[PDB]
């Protein structure tokens, strides 16, 4: 009943039990149940998706709504990505020169030829 | 501790806690037949085996690429970047 | 005596027999037995490696032939040579330690055949992946230690959670190694073969947009295994499996294999500097968060997994260097340290009647545990890379060539890898005063009765402290010297910068980590000691942070409502509405309604009629009739009679 | 011979009863047979090569020694061989498999169980297009009858499904035959190469076909009856259905698609591709939502088929040696997995509904580590034949199309997911509540499945040594200028 | 060791099915061979490779070029684009 | 390992109840004794025993059946009804 | 092997007869009555008849004996899964250690695995007349016909010489077939 997808498979009902499902993970552990570690009783009715709230589906997390959990998901991911590209600007320069090689980069014995001495060849 | 557990429930593994009686003399063969393998496959793998460098000589690699820039001329092969 | 052979062939048998003779030996002899199989492994690895260093001429064995078809051809070839060593270094002396420590360990479980079964199985399947000398080989290596994962993750069968975080590995995983199977189709194609010798002959020669394609589905395999921030969610989950597991786990073995990956695709990697660039930005990330969300977490076993992530993220932060040395080091160091990290949890958690693993819930033990004491605090200190440990040695060099790296933007990585250094500190010191300095937490029976571990589990602690006390020091020549040809690996000369970090460093970027460790250590340990209110405040806004960092930066809850719930959701569209809905209607109940419809209608073309002549012979004439018509139609225009066919089907039909 | 061993049968049926020994033994007899013909196999030379006729006009009852070739023709090359093999390896597991489980009226149904087989194998040896027309639709009113009075509760439905679907494609692939006949006067597959018809007649030609092997193999979008007829079919008919039957839509690509409409193949192959991946996808994704333990099993069968034709429809050696290599390990496993459903666990418990099934490990150690191990080889672990097919069908796959065999490597995942979700509900937890302890896996089931399983880790291990009857094949089909 | 003679299509008569089936073996054989040249020049590659290490870009640059540029000519191509096909026309 | 006894349970019990201040007597607490009635425990004060109970033998008492114990007795039987603490 | 005898056969089934049905034969889980069940199962393993009588006698005696047989398998098996005793030893033993042969057991042993295992053989063996070797031994031969000096050579030099050769020169024959390609 609560969610979209439940909501849609009600004209697909006829003289089913139009059950208002709840997640198996909230039942709290502490009632008795026939089976315990399914949290379920004998002959209870089954909601049609009952194979997306029963134990062995994923499990859901209370603390924060899913919207504001994404809310700050995604504020991580932004801040620090953000941050760091920002950071890059400011940055000091080197002080010693990148290094180099005789023989014009040793252009030969990174493979290398005459005719092409641009494409394997170092900083000479 | 420990607790019951049905008996007929046989299992390759042992099941429960298994610790059969005759454990020493069984471990004995299955020592033995470990021993036996190990070296059976040590000695038997050992043609197999080589090292990896000073297998060929330069004299091989050095007319290897010689014939291989033979091949590439007789075609018509440019390298990579020469253009 | 072929060394070669004997490492791959014993962890073999103790796997496998086990498995055919467990009902027949029992678990004091399978433990006994395979423990002395992975020691002899073990042993015989130490001289490999030490002739190795005497001369740098790698064994190969080379059988069978796997594939022959029409260019690909794929042999089961291994060959063990300085990575490999290095590897191979780790991955024994860690698995002889847990089986050694698993005998105490796992005294009172009724399943040890298996268990130890699958030790020696992850141990084998584990030096089939880095002695291969291919691809393919590797690749074996890599999904069997993911069905061993599974195996060991799920031990404890009947618990629920315990067979969901195997899922999640599994599955995760899995993940990756669609990815790999990606990387090695287009391997095969560009390259013709998988074999490491043709490809690294070859792969300067290549297109960098095909070179990209190939690394970055590796790289997306190798995040999957390393725990990167992308596919991390495992990590974490998968301390529902026994200590000893993740002791062997997030040390030496499994987690490693994703560095690996990228240590034995350096070769390739040098010619894709973009995907560098990606590995080193995940790398920071990953480090970043792993080390927010351990300070802010409350289970021992899951603040030490957190470690393992934020240690391969400043892994893969080296190898984004091109500092590829570097990060193998660091790799081989972090492996004992870590070990030694969870098999003293192990302890600690074995000393309490309730085996609570919440650091919430102990709180004076120093007294009572000194030893264990003294080894977790050997293996923090390692972490935290103070003055002549072996986490010195890697931690602190890979910290400095962010800075001495010739990349200018690189400079951002050095505050960040910094941020996470000091972190470091902030959890490791908050789970020594936690555990054994705070004030007792526990009830007056836990401490009556708290004491310290048998010998199984009190020998491997005190060998892999000798190693992360003096491995890094003894070590330090091999992997990071000033000309060591060691490993072999080909940097480009414009890539290759570790002279320039050396030189070029100042005294505040050389000396700021360290101050800052001892410092902040000291910060919080005092802190704790003296101002707990400004821990133990209760600001609405720090509680929602602190709630964030506690619930793994939501990443699980955003992973399992917006793709996996939501995927389910897809599932259940497809199955429904497509498989069972129009898939159905253009189909048997569709066609079933519709034959129902015209049968009716046309057997009841006749039905109310009670004079059967009169009606048939008005059939007759109507016949005749509208043919005369519709002939006369077709005359004049064949077109137009389309319609009224059509139109007189529907009369007769519906 | 015949007369004497009719006679024998006879006296055996009049004294035992029960004709179920006497059809074992013929079926190993067979087997064995097969062997021998391999044996004497000529591999250095890709032609035909056991040949006969049938049905001459100069000898309608014998075999043909005739100047004139009006009857039907059969022989084998390395390909076939292939097929032939992997069909009276299974045969005999099909019997055994139902030893004790059927009581009411058993002798027609193990002569049905063995016709089948039977008839599949007269297939594979049929040198022309209408011989094999014949034996293709011969199968579908034995399946009819043995699915209608053996069958589980729905067996009526799917009676009609297996009737229906099949003969609906057929039908086209038969409007297709006839146009050949017609066309060319010739139907056989010797030398159909040779004629090269105009390419929109090949066109048309190839449409036909098509229809019949998308409802063969299944592909999607008409996949939707296979679920039911593999749900409500007793075990031997599943075994055949999902080993045997499936693979005579690849065998038929192979056979009578590619030689004679190659220019239409090469024109119509993104077209399949498109398929394909649709297939893979969409059905193991469909596969999540299911909570019958046989139609979980079945659905598998499907993404693997779309990853078979991916890899037969590549244009390369390597994919249409991944795709008979994943023929052969699919007619393996997937016999074993529904030897686990719908033999042992519902036999003890006559029920298939997922939610009744939780920790069989507790009592049944040995089922749980065969479900494990049937497991991870359905999802290609590697050292398993299923992998390599998966492998080398992908490689082709992408070399013939990147962007669209890259796509397809998703199923790695996608079967790891629906496969890893069935296994672990079934070995994990505690024992279920509404089924009683029965027997661990019998002497019987564990022969079987033993087989089966060293089957697949031999093709595992060295997939080359199949390469002695199919290195001609791999080059035999491509169309390369 | 068998060394049966080789037949193209372009001479024979495609009535003639001995001929043909001969033509089409000739075919497949000639791919095989090409595809052991370039195995040879790739097992010759890593053998320079293994004993060249840090200088292998100089000394295996012949027979890297030559891998790479047989490469995509010499895997197997079947024999129907040949046979009917007819390059003249 | 270790094992509790119902008189270890009634021991440890006593001493707690002696340790709290809140209480009437200390020399008036019965194995029977009624902690709202002989030692006239406020309606909070009961919930702070039962949480100290639950703090000393580590287990977790639900809200329905924390309600439940009114005698000293209950809960003991209730504490050696439990397997793991 | 003949082994039958209509003498006995036309007794047993009046033995049979006192019988309840093997259904509700066993069903009070007295043990004289048990005893004679044991017996007369027993019966079912003692084997009655061979081929000779099979191939040769006629129907009515082979109608009997398969109604015999019927009851028998049913009160043998039926006693089995019921008290779980043996119904050898002749009173319904214990000992369900061993002695315990199925009916498929000889077939799938002796000629279905043999035959399995025969195959793995053959495809081991015929794998070594693989196109690939067949290939290299011919690239060999037109690389030694082409240049027969190097026949001279000595054993080890010769290998590498003619890698030499295949690698410079191009020994296919692939473009000669090609004759209308110009
Ligand atoms: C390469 C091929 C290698 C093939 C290995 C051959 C295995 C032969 C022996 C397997 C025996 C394993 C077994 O029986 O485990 C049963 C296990 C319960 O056993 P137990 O611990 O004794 O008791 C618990 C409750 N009774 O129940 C379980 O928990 C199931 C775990 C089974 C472990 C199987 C190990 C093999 C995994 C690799 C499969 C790869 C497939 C390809
Ligand atoms: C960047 C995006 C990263 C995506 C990573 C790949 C996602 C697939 C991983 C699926 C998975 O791991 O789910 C396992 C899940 C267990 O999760 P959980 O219940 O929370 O574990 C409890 C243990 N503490 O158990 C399950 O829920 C299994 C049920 C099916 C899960 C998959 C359902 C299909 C959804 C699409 C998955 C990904 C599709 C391709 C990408
Ligand atoms: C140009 C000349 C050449 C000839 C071409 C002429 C083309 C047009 C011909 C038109 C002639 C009229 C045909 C009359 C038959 C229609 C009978 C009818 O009205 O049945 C419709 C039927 C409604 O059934 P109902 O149960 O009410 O709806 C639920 C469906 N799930 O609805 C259905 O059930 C149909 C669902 C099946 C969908 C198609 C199934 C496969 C196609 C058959
Ligand atoms: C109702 C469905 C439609 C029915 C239409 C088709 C009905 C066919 C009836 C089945 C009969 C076919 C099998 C028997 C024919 C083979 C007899 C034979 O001798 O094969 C000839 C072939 C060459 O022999 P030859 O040239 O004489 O030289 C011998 C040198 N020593 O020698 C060989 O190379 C051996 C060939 C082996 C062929 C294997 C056959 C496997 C199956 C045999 C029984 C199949 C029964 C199927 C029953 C269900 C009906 C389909
Ligand atoms: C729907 C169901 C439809 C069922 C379809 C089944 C049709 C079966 C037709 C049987 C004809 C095919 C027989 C295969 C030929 C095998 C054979 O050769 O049998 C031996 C004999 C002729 O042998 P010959 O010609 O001499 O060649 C062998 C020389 N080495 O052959 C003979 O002497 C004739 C013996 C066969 C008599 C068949 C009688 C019909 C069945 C009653
Ligand atoms: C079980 C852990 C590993 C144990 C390894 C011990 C090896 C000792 C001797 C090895 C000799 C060898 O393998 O040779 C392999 C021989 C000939 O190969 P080759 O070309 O002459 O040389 C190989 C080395 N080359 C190429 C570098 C020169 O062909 C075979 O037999 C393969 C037969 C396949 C049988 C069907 C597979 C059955 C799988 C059964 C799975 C249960």
């Amino acid at each position: 009943i609560r969610a979209s997808f439940d909501k849609a498979e009600e004209p697909m009902l006829g003289d089913y039990p139009d059950i208002d499902p709840f997640p198996a993970q909230l039942k709290n552990p502490y009632k008795k149940y026939d089976d315990q570690q399914d949290r379920r009783n004998l002959e209870e009715p089954l909601s049609v998706n009952d194979d997306l709230y029963d134990m062995w589906s994923p499990d859901r997390f209370t603390h924060f709504k899913n919207q504001d959990a994404l809310k700050y998901f995604i504020g991580f991911l932004t801040i620090f990505f953000g941050a760091s590209y920002v950071a890059t600007y400011f940055v000091p320069e080197k002080a010693a020169i990148p290094r180099e090689f005789p023989y014009e980069g040793l252009w030969k014995e990174s493979g290398g030829t005459e005719k092409s001495k641009a494409f394997f060849g170092q900083r000479s | 501790g420990r607790y019951p557990f049905p008996k007929d429930v046989i299992s390759m593994t042992g099941g429960w806690w298994a610790n059969p009686s005759n454990w020493k003399l069984n471990g004995l063969f299955a020592t033995g037949i470990a021993v036996g393998l190990a070296l059976w496959v040590s000695t038997a793998t050992l043609p197999y085996t080589r090292r990896r460098e000073g297998i060929t000589s330069e004299s091989d690699i050095s007319k290897w690429n010689a014939a291989a820039g033979v091949w590439r001329e007789r075609h018509g092969k440019i390298s990579t970047g020469e253009a | 005596y072929n060394a070669i052979s004997l490492i791959i062939i014993l962890p073999c048998i103790s796997w496998l027999f086990p498995l055919f003779f467990g009902r027949q030996l029992g678990y004091v002899f399978v433990t006994r037995m395979t423990s002395t199989l992975i020691i002899i492994t073990t042993l015989i690895t130490y001289y490999y490696f030490y002739q190795l260093l005497g001369n740098n001429n790698p064994i190969n064995l080379e059988l069978f032939n796997y594939l022959n078809i029409d260019y690909l051809d794929i042999n089961y070839n291994f060959e063990i040579d300085a990575l490999t060593i290095t590897m191979l270094l780790a991955i024994t002396t860690i698995s002889s330690m847990v089986h050694i420590y698993s005998i105490g360990y796992m005294e009172t479980d009724p399943h040890q055949v298996r268990f130890f079964s699958l030790l020696s199985m992850f141990t084998f399947w584990m030096i089939i992946l880095v002695t291969g000398s291919n691809y393919f080989v590797l690749f074996v290596g890599w999904e069997f230690i993911g069905v061993t994962s599974y195996l060991l993750i799920s031990f404890w069968v009947t618990r629920l959670q315990a067979m969901k975080s195997a899922l999640s590995a599994v599955l995760m995983n899995r993940f990756g190694d669609a990815f790999f199977v990606l990387g090695l189709c287009v391997i095969a194609y560009v390259f013709g073969t998988l074999n490491y010798s043709t490809i690294f002959a070859t792969a300067y020669l290549i297109n960098t947009d095909l070179l990209v394609l190939i690394m970055l589905a590796l790289f997306i395999a190798a995040m999957a295994k390393s725990a990167q921030f992308g596919l991390h969610n495992w990590l974490t989950l998968a301390m529902e499996g026994p200590t000893p597991v993740s002791s062997l786990l997030h040390a030496a073995t499994l987690v490693t294999a994703g560095i690996y990956l990228l240590l034995r695709s350096a070769n390739i990697l040098e010619y894709t500097p973009t995907v560098l660039f990606i590995i080193l930005w995940i790398g920071a990330l990953t480090t970043l968060s792993a080390g927010l969300i351990a300070i802010c977490s409350n289970d021992l076993k899951r603040i030490i997994a957190l470690s393992t992530m934020s240690q391969l993220g400043m892994m893969t932060i080296a190898i984004g260097l091109s500092a590829y040395n570097l990060a193998l080091f660091h790799l081989l160091g972090h492996a004992f340290f870590k070990a030694l990290l969870f098999m003293s949890a192990g302890s600690i958690i074995h000393s309490i009647l309730n085996e609570s693993q919440d650091i919430r819930t102990y709180g004076g033990l120093l007294s009572y545990l000194p030893y264990t004491y003294i080894c977790i605090t050997i293996a923090s200190l390692s972490l935290m890379a103070m003055p002549g440990l072996t986490g010195y040695y890697t931690k602190d060099i890979i910290i400095e060539s962010t800075y001495g790296s010739y990349s200018i933007s690189n400079y951002v990585v050095y505050w960040i890898a910094y941020l996470s250094a000091v972190l470091t500190c902030v959890y490791s010191m908050k789970i020594l005063y936690l555990t054994f300095y705070s004030n007792p937490n526990n009830n007056t029976i836990t401490y009556y009765n708290a004491h310290e571990s048998n010998i199984y589990i009190t020998l491997p602690m005190f060998i892999l402290a000798i190693f992360a006390m003096f491995a890094g020091w003894i070590l330090k020549d091999i992997y990071l010297g000033v000309g060591t040809d060691f490993v072999g690996t080909h940097i480009l000369p414009n890539n290759f910068s570790y002279f320039d970090t050396e030189f070029s460093i100042t005294q505040f970027y050389k000396l700021l980590p360290l101050i800052s460790a001892i410092l902040v250590s000291i910060l919080i340990v005092v802190l704790n000691e003296f101002f707990a209110i400004v821990f133990n405040l209760n600001n609405k806004y720090i509680n929602t942070v602190y709630s964030i960092f506690n619930q793994k930066l939501v990443s699980d809850q955003i992973l399992n409502h917006f793709i996996i719930f939501k995927g389910l959701v897809t599932s259940g569209n497809i199955a429904h509405h497509v498989d069972k809905g129009s898939l159905y209607r253009l189909g048997p109940v569709g066609i079933n309604r519709l034959l129902n419809k015209a049968s009716y209608n046309v057997i009841n073309l006749s039905s109310n009629t009670r004079s059967s002549l009169s009606m048939n012979s008005m059939l007759i004439l109507i016949t005749i009739v509208s043919l005369l018509l519709l002939v006369l139609v077709m005359n004049v225009n064949f077109i137009i009679v389309i319609p009224v066919l059509i139109s007189i089907l529907y009369i007769l039909f519906s | 011979i015949l007369l004497s061993s009719l006679y024998l049968f006879n006296r055996i049926l009049a004294w035992q009863g029960n004709v179920k020994h006497f059809y074992l033994f013929a079926s190993n007899l067979l087997l064995l047979f097969i062997v021998v013909l391999y044996i004497n196999f000529n591999t250095f030379s890709n032609s035909f090569q056991f040949n006969f006729e049938l049905f001459n006009s100069l000898n309608p009852f014998g075999l043909s020694n005739s100047d004139i070739s009006n009857g039907l023709l059969f022989g084998i090359d390395g390909l076939s061989l292939t097929f032939i093999l992997l069909t009276v390896l299974l045969i005999p597991l099909t019997l055994l498999g139902n030893w004790y489980n059927i009581n009411f009226n058993s002798n027609l149904y193990y002569t049905l169980v063995l016709a089948i087989g039977l008839v599949i194998l007269l297939n594979f040896w049929a040198l022309d297009y209408i011989s094999f027309y014949i034996l293709f639709e011969a199968t579908l009113p034995l399946l009819f009858i043995l699915i209608h009075i053996y069958g589980s509760s729905d067996s009526e439905r799917a009676s009609f499904y297996v009737l229906m679907f099949t003969l609906s494609g057929s039908l086209f692939m038969l409007l297709s035959i006839v146009v050949i006949s017609i066309v060319l006067n010739t139907t056989n597959f010797i030398n159909h190469n040779l004629f090269v018809l105009s390419l929109d007649l090949q066109t048309i030609i190839w449409l036909g076909l098509f229809i019949a092997i998308m409802v063969k193999t299944p592909l999607f979008p008409i996949h939707v009856w296979l679920p039911v007829v593999h749900s409500e079919s007793p075990l031997a008919g599943s075994m055949i259905l999902a080993g045997l039957i499936l693979k005579l839509a690849l065998y038929a690509i192979l056979r009578l698609l590619l030689p004679l409409l190659c220019e239409a193949q090469i024109l119509y192959t993104p077209m399949i591709y498109i398929i394909s991946l649709l297939t893979i996808i969409l059905t193991s994704l469909a596969t999540l939502r299911q909570i019958d333990l046989k139609v979980i099993i079945a659905y598998s069968s499907i993404s693997h088929m779309g990853i078979a034709i991916l890899g037969v429809c590549s244009n390369t050696s390597l994919g249409i040696y991944g795709s008979i290599v994943l023929g052969v390990a699919h007619g393996f496993v997937s016999p074993a997995l529904f030897l686990i459903v719908g033999g042992i666990l519902y036999d003890r418990y006559h029920i298939r509904i997922v939610n009744y099934y939780k920790g069989l490990t507790t009592y049944m150690p040995q089922l749980a580590t065969y479900i494990i191990i049937l497991s991870f080889a359905n999802i290609g672990t590697p050292l398993t034949g299923n992998f390599t097919g998966e492998f080398l069908s992908l490689q082709g796959g992408f070399i013939r199309n990147p962007i669209i065999g890259g796509i397809s490597c998703i199923s790695v995942l996608l079967a790891a997911i629906y496969q890893l979700k069935l296994t672990n509900k079934l070995t994990g937890g505690i024992s279920s509540i509404y089924m009683h302890r029965t027997n661990d896996v019998t002497i019987r089931e564990k022969f079987i499945m033993n087989i089966l399983i060293i089957s697949t880790l031999i093709i595992g291990i060295c997939p080359q040594i199949m390469y002695n009857l199919l290195y001609w094949t791999v080059n035999n089909y491509i169309y390369i200028i | 060791h068998q060394r049966p003679e080789l037949v193209s299509f372009d001479d024979i008569n495609y009535n003639d099915h001995k001929k043909v089936r001969e033509a089409q073996e000739s075919y497949t054989r000639e791919q095989f061979i090409r595809l052991e040249a370039l195995k040879t020049v790739r097992k010759a590659l890593e053998k320079c490779y293994e004993e060249s290490g840090p200088n292998h870009f100089e000394d295996c640059k012949n027979l890297a070029e030559q891998y790479l540029d047989m490469l995509p000519t010499h895997r197997l191509q079947g024999y129907l684009g040949y046979q009917r096909n007819d390059p003249s026309k | 390992a270790h094992v509790l006894t119902k008189d270890m349970i009634q021991e440890r019990i006593v001493a707690l109840l002696e340790s709290f201040d809140k209480v009437n007597d200390a020399k008036n607490i019965t194995a029977t004794a009624n902690l709202t009635s002989d030692l006239g425990l406020d309606s909070l004060d009961v919930v702070e025993v039962v949480m100290a109970i639950e703090e000393e033998f580590g287990l977790e008492i639900p809200d329905h059946d924390a309600d439940e114990i009114k005698t000293v007795q209950q809960a003991i039987d209730y504490v050696s009804a439990q397997p793991a603490a | 092997l003949r082994a039958y005898n209509e003498e006995k056969e036309l007794a047993l089934k009046q033995r049979l007869s006192q019988l309840p049905p093997p259904g509700k034969a066993f069903v009070t889980a007295k043990e004289a009555e048990l005893a004679e069940l044991a017996e007369i199962a027993a019966l079912y393993k003692t084997d009655r008849v061979g081929i000779l009588d099979i191939l040769l006698l006629g129907n009515k005696h082979a109608r009997l004996y398969r109604d015999n047989t019927a009851l028998l398998k049913d009160y043998y098996y039926n006693g089995r899964r019921i008290l779980d005793k043996i119904p050898v030893k002749v009173t319904w033993e214990i000992k369900r250690e061993g002695a315990e042969k199925e009916d498929w057991v000889n077939q799938m042993y002796f000629l279905y695995a043999p035959s399995l295992i025969l195959l793995l053989i053959v495809m081991v063996y015929k794998s070594r007349e693989d196109i690939t070797f067949w290939a290299k031994k011919e690239l060999d031969q037109r690389v030694l016909d082409k240049h027969p000096e190097i026949n001279d050579a000595p054993e080890n030099e010769r290998d590498a010489l003619i890698v030499e050769r295949i690698i410079a020169g191009d020994y296919d024959k692939l473009a000669s077939l090609q004759k209308k390609a110009t």
